[PDB]
Parts: C-alpha cells; structure tokens; sequence
C-alpha cells in the first residue's frame, strides 16, 4: 500500500546473496550493463560534446 | 587579621538547612507516635537505610 | 563604556546560596569544641576527598577505641546511632555504635577534629565531610601517622584484588588462620634460601639495604608441574611473614589498567608482600607491560612480590626478569612424612604407620596426600578402620 | 600557583581569604598519588593570591552547587601587557620545573595519563659499566644535542631532531644507561608507556605534550611493542617535525 | 466538564521565569545600539547554535580588524578583557583583547550585531549567543558572506583531520612554507598533464566545467613502489594551489561516519584540495562505501581529491574507478638533479660535483638522496670535506 | 668471580650481589662460588 519498486546495484553478482534472485517479491529479473559497443561509444561521445572540437570523421575514429 | 573578601552578614533565618524542617518535624512525630501507642522511646538508627533485605522481609 | 545591565542590586542580594547555612554549622562546631577542650579548632579541609583517615575514624568509632571522643551531634531529629551491618560485605559486621553521619568527633591529644555534616540532595541524604586542627604542625603530624596505622591494622588482615570491568576489587579478610614457618612444607635447602630475603625484608632492620646499596623490593617466580600445591605454599609462606600480605587475582579483566591499581594500592601497604598466583593466566597484551612495573625505568619499591606458574616458559621469556625462579617438584620421602604430621594422620595411625605411609606414597603429590587423608579419614571415623596400605595401592592404581 | 605556594616560594603573596568560615588551611596529602605530600599551608580554594612583580592576582571563589563546594578560578591583571608577558612565561616556567621531574605518560582505555614523579633510584653516569667508546658516543650525541649550538640545523634547513635505538638482550645496561640521561642533562627527560591501549589517538597526545617540553629526551622503552595498527601513525607523527 | 484545579492564579503568578532578565538585557542591547548607530537592530537568534561567524567574529577582534566594533559590556563586573592562550592547541596564542563573553559587538556596516550574555548555572558560567541584525535583507547577506570570507582564510592554512574514536579532529595549521611550482620534483610530462587539471579547477575561472558540461570534481590515485617520496610529493603539489587545503589521515577508528564528517567538512572550503595519504590502510569494511562517495549516485562535487598507495590492487579493485592513477617511480637522472639543487647540494659542491653525483645515485630513492645529504652536510660541516663519491658508493654497498 | 661469572649479564651479577651479602650480613660468610653454581643451575 502502495508498491515499493527496489532497484538493487552490483559490480559483483558472485557475491550477492541466490536468495535475492528469481522470486517476484524479491528480485525477479536482473540485467547485464556491460561495456557499450562501437554503435554506442559513437553515440555517448556525441551526446557528451566530443564534437565541439572534433570533426564528424574524428569522432568516428 | 587577614581581611575577608565576603563582609555581609547573614539573618538568623538564613541558616535554616534545607529540607530538615520537613524531615525533622516528621521524625519527631514518628516518636511520639510510637510512644503513645507503646510507651517506649524510639530513636534513628538510618534516616535512608540503603539495605534491602529486612526491608523486604 | 557602557554597561546594558543597569539593575541596583539590594545589599540582600549579595548572599551567597548555601553559606548562610554552612558557615554557622562550622561557627558551632568550631564554638563547641573550644567549651569542651579550650582550644580554637580550624576548618582544613570543607568537604575532604581523602578516604583512608576517614575510615579509620569509623574503625575507631566501631571498635570502641578510646582515642576519638563524640563532641556533639548536628542535627538533632538526624541519626544519633548507626550500625555497621552492610549486606554487600562477605562478612557481615553487627556493631552497633554512634552515628559518623550527624555527628563531630576529636582526637583530643592529636588535635584533629571530624564532622560529617548531613544535608539534603537528589533526592538522598548526602554529606560534606569537615576536617579540622587546632594548628598546622599537628594536622601534618596526623596526616603522617595515617600510613602508619593502616600499615598496622592491615598487617592483622589478607587483601585480595579481583581485577573485573570497571576495576580492581579491594576486599579485606579476617587472618583466621596463623601460620608458624615450621608449618611451610617444602624442600629445606630452598626454604632455607627464600626466607633469607624474607626475614632481612621484613623482619630486620632495615639499614642492610643501605649498607650495601641494595634496592628495597624482590620477586620471586614458584614453578613446578601442576599438583605440586604451589598455591598453598605461597599463602603459607606469606602468612608466616609479620607484614601485610596482599593476593591479586588475575582475571578475564586484567588489563594495564588494572596492574597499575593493584601495584599502587598494595604499594601504600609497604613493606608489604604481594602474591600473583598464575601469573600465566595474564592476557598476553599486558604481559610486556606487565614486566615493565618490576624492572622499567620507572619501577618502583616496597614490594616482595611472590608468582606461581605451572608454565614458565610463557612468564618470564628470558628463562630471566624477576629476581629468582624456584622449582617445585613432588615431595620426596621426608616431605611426605612431614605433611602428614601436620595435616592430621597422627589422629589415627602410628608413627610406624605414618613412617610406612610416607615411604609407600613415592610419586605421590600434595593434593594426593591430601585427598589420602579425607578418605582415609572416613574409614576411621566410619568403619574404625583406617587401611592405609589398602588405600594407597587402591590410589595409585 | 599552587605549586609556588605549597613550596613557600616568595611570590604569589596570600592577600585575604574569601568567606571568612570557609577554609583557611590545605593540605597537599593526596591519597590518590603516589608520593603523599604532606605539607600544609594556606588554601587555594577560599584565598586571593598576588604576583606583585607580574600584575597577575589569581582568587578561587567557592560556591555551593547541588550540596557539593565548587569554585570560580578567577584570573586578574594589572593591564593587558602584564597578562600578556605573564602567559609567555608559563612554559619556560614549566620548562625549568620539568628538568627536575621525570615525566611518565601511561596509556589507558580514554587516552594517556601524564604524571611526574622524581626517579626512586637516581643513577650517575659512572655508575652505566659498558665499553667507553660506545658510553663516550652515545653520550657524546646526547650531551651535542642540546648544548652545542643548532648553527648546523639551520644553515642546511635540517630538523633539529635525533633518535638512537638502543637493543640487546635484557639487563645488561639499557635501562641503568636511560636513567643515567634524567639526572645528567639540562633539560626535561619524558618516558612514554606502550600499553594495550595506545592507540594513534594516544601517540598524538603524547608528541604534543613532548613537543611542549622540547627541548627534551623522549624515552620508548619496549619499542617492539607498539601495535600494529599504530605504526605506520606513529611513523607519520615522527616525520611531522616541531623543532 | 469539571475542573480538578479551581486555584485561582494572582496575576503575580503568571509572570515567565527567565524572561525578566533576558527581555531586559535585549531591549538594553537594542537601546544602545540605537544610541550610538541611529538605527534599530532585531534578534534573529536567541541562542544560536551556529559557529561559523561566531568564530570569524573572535578571529577579527582578536587579529585587530577594523570591521567589529566593541558596543558594550553587558555586566560592569564580568570580564572586559580575555586572551587567545589556551594550553590544549599545538600553537598557543597569547593575543589579550576585549572579551567576546560580556559583550556586545557590530559589524554596522553589514548591519549585524552580536552578544554573547553570560549566566550562571551548573555550575559554571555559559552564556546565550544572540545575533541581532537591522533588517532581513542584510541578515541575509551576512550569512552568504560566511564561507567566502572562511574561504579566503583557510587558503592561508592547513586543516587537518585524524579520525578518532569518537569522530574527526578538525585541526588548522600556518602555512610556514610557501611552495612554488618549480619546486615539484616529477616526471615532467605527468606534472604537466596533472597541472592542467588543477589550474583548470582551482586557478582560472570556472567556465570551462559549464562550456564542456564536464562535473567539477576530480580524483587522482598517485602510486609506486614505497620510499618514492610520494607523501613528500603531495605536499608539494597540495602546497602549489591556491586554494584551502586539507589533509585526511585515516587511522584504525577510521569508519563510514568519519568518511562522511571529513568530506563535508572538507566540501565546505569548495573549491578545495583534499589529500588523503596511504588509503591503502583504510579498514576493508569501509572501502564499498568509500569509492561510492566519490562516484556513486549521490556523489557531490568541489573537491580534487589526491590520494597516495603503494597497493594499487587493493584501493581501486578496477586496476578503475579514481579519474586517473599516475605511477610514481624513482627519480632518473635529470630527477636526481633537481632535488640535488632545491634540497642545497650546490651549498658545498661545485656544479661538475652535482652533476657527477646525479649521475652516480642510479636506483637512488628521494628519501636515500635526502639521508645522502644530511650525512654528507655533516662531514662537510665537521671535517670541511663531503666526500660524496665516497659516501654514495659506500651507501649503495 | 669476575672470571667464573662468564656469560652473566650486570642483573645477573646484581642478583649475586645481594644473595651473596645476605649470607654476609647473616652468617658472617658469603660462599660467592656454590651462589655462582646455584644460579647456574
């Protein structure tokens, strides 16, 4: 009454208690954030303002 | 004759302790409470006995 | 320059709070010893800190002494009698006599005069303790006999220091059993040795330790394997020596802290002997502390300390710290034949019997001797019949 | 204060007592303490005391407070240059008086305990038996130390600070050399007790009380001793130099 | 609908208790600062818990600052006067001026005005803290000129904090050496880079963090083998910026509450630079929550955080989550040729001698360039002769 | 005794001070040898 959401943070899923996982009360999906692709690099630099001082064809180097 | 600092002089009613003429005007009633009802007289041996075992019995 | 508070403040309100009280309870007592010796008694101290002369006061008080004289009572409805009875105390005390609390004593001759003035508080009856002297060279004299007395009275007593959580525990006990040198069962030669430091300590003169500028303290460390009765040992031992004797119980609580309280406590009782029984049972953390109070720069005299170990290699590392290590091993034949003349087997057996005994009891510790004796004892006592021999081969096996 | 009155030091000059029923007498007999003082003389609490020559008074007042007796320390001068130069002479004061106590600091469970007791046996140079080339140096470096000139320290932006470790197995001399330094040298000597409880917190307290006798020997008897998690602290607060 | 109490209250009787004196010390504070500055001040605190201007107020009386001006006594026979001197400071100050107690103080410029009334109680005597001001906008500029003008004052120090048991010990020190930029002996490329970083954030103006949309904060992780001066470095690079600096010194009563005291203290000097030397004895239960203040997602900005370690592996398990980690090795030739200048070789060696002599102290730790010189000034000193190449080739063996 | 005291340090030397003068002091000899073999012992 009414709905708590939890949001649970790790940079080392080994050590997190099984319990937490796989129940719907509790966790009951968790998801990777891993390290961006080429697509994605490109996407953060521009959006960071990488293209201030570098030209279209530096930013895609 | 070594002068003091503090020279006011204090009114007979300024030496009334604290709280003793309360707990003296009780005590003396307990006794003579106690001598009406016994014929014997009953002083202070504690006026706040810190021991608890008789006091529980 | 200027001033915002400009309030005119009536002569009335220059009183000072509680002294209108005070400084005519102390005109009183100073007015009514001068009618009772002729003499002008001063205050030394207002409300005195100091412990030790005050419960040597009570002592007095309690135990009849004539030397302190009841002067008056303070208050007349406040307690005029009191009683020693504290159900805290192991030994309960009975004595019932007149009041400290309410009431003014002198020791006349030594012109130090006592008053514990009552007053209420929070919501208790408290009180401040006053001090008073007819003239500062006989309040010093006083103060220097304190020690003195104490060094007596204690010497009538054993005091143990069970070291727990906030502290040190000081408890006094009653010497209810005397113990004669003769009585100290233990190999001749080293008797012979320890008791040489012990009587030019305690029972000599003391100009041999300036005579050959020799430092006033001692420890010595008992060890042996364990049974060897090194524990009653060293309390005969001090109970054979005419000072007083001081036990420290090492527990979970011993810290450096705890050290520090015991030393100086058993310090203000020198010359005195101080027993450490198990000093191996001392937290390892204060063990080099520990060490330090005997031998550091800043180690101090006064004391024969006396240590018992069953492991002396965890004690004393350079094993050397204290002054001398002794063993203890298992009574031989002659020991044995002592012990059970003094612990009573004469009671039932012959001296042939007791000759026998001694001899078939090889191996045989302290506490087993003992533990011979209660049991045997029975028999005697149960069935008429003693069967030493019977119990001695049915012992060992 | 105290101390220049307990000792019948010629200022400070008792100049009246406060309440004329409160105490007149005191007397220095401290059960607490290890070496009983036994003087008597006039009390502190309940008097005004003088330094006529510095223009410092000093007064006690008692008070009652919940029962017990209590007192304002009063401090009073003649003008703000006269109190001024008479707390720059505290430490000098402290200083002198200090050459003449050993200083021990002791750590407990809050932090350390300073107190200052005279030496039980007092021992002379002579009496430290040890081979005369290492007794001439170690001496020698101490005895340079404060009695030569720091032209040296200042002219290279050197800290004018020392330490010598002595070592070796136990009762041979280190201890009757250390006592030998507190009688032979012209400047306060201060033994620091490692406990169970010393802690950074009490090696910070000891090297600011050290540092206010400097210049002075600070002895570390049991070195080793010190835990483990202090040490590195400990190195820290030697490398900060007050010099 | 009855009432217990019927007593019926004199007028007397509904009178404040406290309020008699204190209305009238306030409305005599007003009265007099009308008089001598002709406008009319307001209480803003009655009591007021803050600090901060409270000791910007005692620091500008005691330093002689035109800016306070003494108003008034409040009690004719309470203290006028008072002194810096307190015996518990590392640096005592023997400054005597007007007492801040018993006083009343103005800043009429800033409209704002101060006094600290004293009273008696338990049984000492405290005071009430009253801020008074002419009207809310000047109140309200007072208090946005606090941590400016703290700013500008800690420039001139640096504040350490020791963790303790009980929390942080906030502790100021004079800058007694100034440190030029010159003086920061380092690889010169690495010093180049970092610098960019510090002139941004602490010498130029800040619009480069909102141009770029860049998070004004930074933390750089300085490591290396031990005895590579990298404690020593810090210092030097902390003592090129203008800006207050403050040290962190983790102990073993370092904990998540000492982690957060420092870091808003250190957040109220923003922009400053916080060192926190050797994290690498930080307690392991407290390095998670350790690294999320610095990156998490209640991360705050203002400071340039420069940490030391000789365990990289252990403070940043991502070896990465520090801005940058900067490996500080020994010092090469050119190095040890610097530091020879700045540390006065050149007082007693020809430059041929320097120069021979960077060039011999390969493998040469800063430290062991320092101890070389202590014991070559000595020689040089004592025996008017260094003999370096002596004392070099006999260090190394 | 300075030659049978090989290996003995200065408390050692003082513990056989003091043993030595009690048996001085209370019997009217010191018996310096057998105290040098007791403490070895």
């Amino acid at each position: 009454k009414e709905g708590l959401f939890l949001i649970g943070t790790t940079n080392y899923p080994e050590e997190i208690d099984p319990g937490l996982m796989n129940r719907a009360g509790r966790f009951d999906r968790a998801y990777e954030i891993g390290l961006p692709d080429e697509e994605l690099r490109l996407e953060y630099m521009k959006m960071r303002g990488f293209g201030i001082f570098l030209s279209e064809g530096e930013i895609k180097n | 004759n070594i002068p003091f600092i503090y020279q006011y002089e204090e009114k007979e009613n300024e030496r009334a302790a604290a709280g003793y003429g309360t707990f003296g005007y009780l005590i003396t009633r307990i006794e003579e409470t106690l001598y009406d009802q016994y014929g014997v007289f009953y002083e202070l041996y504690a006026s706040d006995d810190p021991n608890t075992e008789y006091w529980e019995l | 320059i200027p001033f915002i508070y400009q309030y005119e403040e009536k002569e009335n309100e220059r009183a000072a709070a509680g002294y209108g009280t005070f400084g005519y309870l102390i005109t009183r007592i100073e007015e009514t010893l001068y009618d009772q010796y002729g003499v002008f008694y001063e205050l030394y101290a207002s409300d005195d800190p100091n412990t030790e002369y005050w419960e040597l006061l009570v002592e007095d008080v309690r135990s009849g002494s004539l030397e302190p004289e009841h002067v008056a009572y303070i208050f007349e409805k406040l307690e005029k009698k009191t009683f020693a009875y504290d159900e805290d105390e192991k030994e309960p005390d009975y004595t019932v006599h007149k009041s400290i609390r309410n009431s003014v004593y002198a020791y006349p001759e030594k012109g130090v005069a006592f008053a514990r003035i009552p007053y209420f508080q929070d919501g208790s009856i408290m009180s401040f303790d006053c001090l008073f002297a007819v003239n500062d060279e006989k309040m010093r004299a006083f103060l220097e006999g304190v020690r003195p007395r104490l060094w007596e009275k204690s010497k009538r007593k054993v005091t143990v220091f069970t070291d727990g959580d906030g502290g040190t525990s000081r408890e006094q006990e009653a010497i209810v059993r005397e113990v004669q040198r003769s009585q100290v069962i233990m190999n001749p030669l080293l008797k012979k040795e320890i008791y040489r430091s012990i009587d030019q300590f305690f029972h000599s003169d003391k100009s041999f330790y300036q005579t050959y500028d020799i430092p006033y303290k001692r420890g010595i460390l008992l060890y042996g394997p364990p049974g060897n009765g090194k524990t009653t040992l060293v309390k005969s031992i001090a109970g054979s020596i005419d000072a007083p004797v001081a036990y420290w119980q090492i527990t979970e609580f011993t810290s450096s802290e705890t050290i520090e309280e015991v030393f100086q406590a058993a310090r203000r009782l020198a010359p005195a002997v101080l027993v450490i029984e198990d000093i191996d049972s001392m937290p390892e953390d204060v063990r080099s502390f520990f060490l330090n109070t005997l031998d550091g720069a800043t180690s101090k005299e006064g004391l024969f300390l006396i240590g018992t170990t069953n492991y002396p290699e965890e004690i004393d590392p350079g094993l050397g710290r204290f002054d001398r290590a002794y063993e203890i091993g298992l009574p031989d034949e002659e020991l044995r034949l002592e012990y059970m003349k003094m612990r009573g087997f004469g009671i039932f057996l012959s001296e042939g019997e007791i000759k026998n005994a001694a001899k078939l009891t090889e191996g045989f510790s302290f506490a087993q001797l003992g533990e011979l004796y209660v049991s045997s004892a029975l028999q005697w006592h149960q069935e008429g019949n003693h069967h030493i021999e019977t119990m001695v081969k049915d012992m060992t096996g």
